[PDB]
């Protein structure tokens, strides 16, 4: 999901 | 961008950590009066945190470049680091509170387990585990780069991309957030239980016939009666549920009895029926029955004896029939300061002697018993007094579990969703991934806060270090 604690 | 905004707040959030936490881990080994069992555990989560904090520069210029450009060398110690925060942390949490578990409810067996050798002991156990917990976070970590040139820093799982997904994250939800939680509530029940039944709870003023019974209802698990009497009276404060481990102590500021009275005691129990008498002192008659022998408890030296009631009023009835457990001390104690009463000691001797108690307990009091006299009396009751010097270190882990759970439960709420999860991430859905995310990352800042507003040993260290200002 997203990549990894973060989605940019 | 809502990168703009994103690594603003990870660059704050350092900035803040990095002091917090450096303070933390300076205050705890520059004074010899910080440094103490709680303590102990606490700078390890500073550790944790510090080490984190240290990383999150790097996820900041991930987040504001779309592009990891450090190397594989710095991501495995960045996701190693990162993986510390979200295990080692609570890890230290737990066995923060079990260790709060057990000074407060085993006060007494595990002494010689809560010294600071078992501490750092235990917290070198605390490490060992994490760096287990973490493996597949060491082992898998490395860069994935997508097709228009652009690498990532992740954990590249072997087998299919979502396949260790849902894998992952559930044990990592198991390991991180439920385990340890169920360790942790629990341990706050049993500790409320010990609190919540360490005072009185029970106010008995039963006065039946003439006379004057004047009682009065205190502070606390004090009473006081004035009598001069005609009928037959019991005031005093304890228990609506009593315990054969209970240890009760109290003050009697004021026994002056004139007549028959006295100073005892006493409760019952169901399955079998029994009232049960603990004398201490009495006015003019000392009582008795059929006499079976002598205990030794709490200084003092009391004669056991049995009496039955026939017809006699009991919990269970106006017309009853049961038997009564006498300890009479052979002396009348000594009053004007605190006095114990061991209460095991005297269930043990009964049941040396073929007295057994009930199975189901009903009241537990210290009661003031007069029988057609006068009298005065004061006396102050309780349990286990705690200390106000423990009861706030309690405090603070309890809030700094509180914080915990509140900081992180959004995101592993949000992971367990996403592995149902059918459609395409949303923006509205990515800007709330990194908002529970960046509220983790916010709870390796707070802890130190915290220390400050709820430990004044960890106030004035603060202001001892940062050449502020004491002023009582």
């Amino acid at each position: 999901f997203x990549y990894x604690k973060t989605c940019x | 961008t809502s990168n703009a905004v994103l690594t603003f707040i990870y660059f704050v959030v350092c900035i803040i950590g990095l002091c917090g936490n450096t303070l933390v881990i300076y205050v705890i080994l520059r004074y010899a009066k910080m440094k103490t069992i709680t303590n102990i555990y606490i700078l390890n989560l500073a550790i944790a945190n510090e080490l984190f904090m240290l990383g999150l520069p790097f996820l900041a210029m991930q987040v504001a470049l779309e592009h990891w450009p450090f190397g594989k060398a710095i991501c495995r110690v960045v996701m190693t680091v990162d993986g510390i925060n979200q295990f080692t942390s609570i890890f230290c949490l737990t066995v923060m509170s079990i260790d709060r578990y057990l000074a407060v409810v085993h006060p007494i067996k595990s002494a010689k387990w809560r010294r600071p050798r078992t501490a750092k002991m235990i917290t070198m156990a605390v490490w060992g585990v994490s760096l287990l917990v973490i493996l597949p976070i060491m082992i898998y970590a490395g860069l994935r780069s997508n097709q228009w040139g652009r690498s990532s820093c992740t954990i590249n799982w072997p087998g299919e991309s979502g396949a260790w997904y849902t894998g992952f994250i559930i044990y990592t939800f198991i390991l991180g957030f439920l385990v340890p939680l169920t360790i942790i509530c629990l341990c706050y029940l049993f500790i409320i239980i010990k609190v919540k039944s360490a005072s009185t709870d029970y106010w008995q003023n039963w006065t039946f016939g003439g006379g004057i019974v004047n009682a009065v209802n205190g502070s606390g698990g004090n009473y006081s009666v004035n009598w001069s009497n005609t009928g037959n009276f019991v005031v005093g404060k304890g228990w609506t549920t009593g315990s054969p481990f209970r240890t009760i102590n109290y003050n009697a500021g004021v026994w002056a009895p004139n007549g028959n009275g006295y100073l005892t005691l006493y409760g019952w129990t169901r399955s079998p029926l029994i009232e049960y008498y603990v004398v201490d002192s009495w006015g003019t008659y000392r009582p008795t029955g059929t006499y079976k022998g002598t205990v030794k408890s709490d200084g003092g030296t009391y004669d056991i004896y049995t009496t039955t009631r026939y017809n006699a009023p009991s919990i269970d009835g106006d017309d009853t029939t049961f038997t009564q457990y006498w300890s009479v001390r052979q002396s009348k104690r000594p009053t004007g300061s605190n006095a114990t009463i061991t209460f095991t000691n005297h269930v043990n001797a009964w049941k040396s002697h073929g007295m057994n108690l009930g199975s189901n307990w009903a009241y537990q009091v210290m009661a003031t018993e007069g029988y057609q006299s006068s009298g005065s009396s004061n006396v102050t009751v309780w349990s286990s007094k705690r200390k106000k010097s423990e009861k706030k270190v309690t405090r603070m882990v309890s809030i700094v579990v509180a914080v915990f759970i509140f900081c992180w439960l959004p995101f592993y709420i949000f992971n367990v969703s996403s592995v149902s999860m059918a459609i395409s991430p949303t923006p509205a859905l990515k800007g709330m991934f990194d908002f529970v995310v960046v509220l983790t990352y916010a709870n390796s800042c707070a802890n130190p806060i915290l220390y400050a507003f709820l430990d004044d040993n960890f106030k004035k260290s603060f202001q001892n270090v940062l050449c502020l200002v004491k002023v009582s």
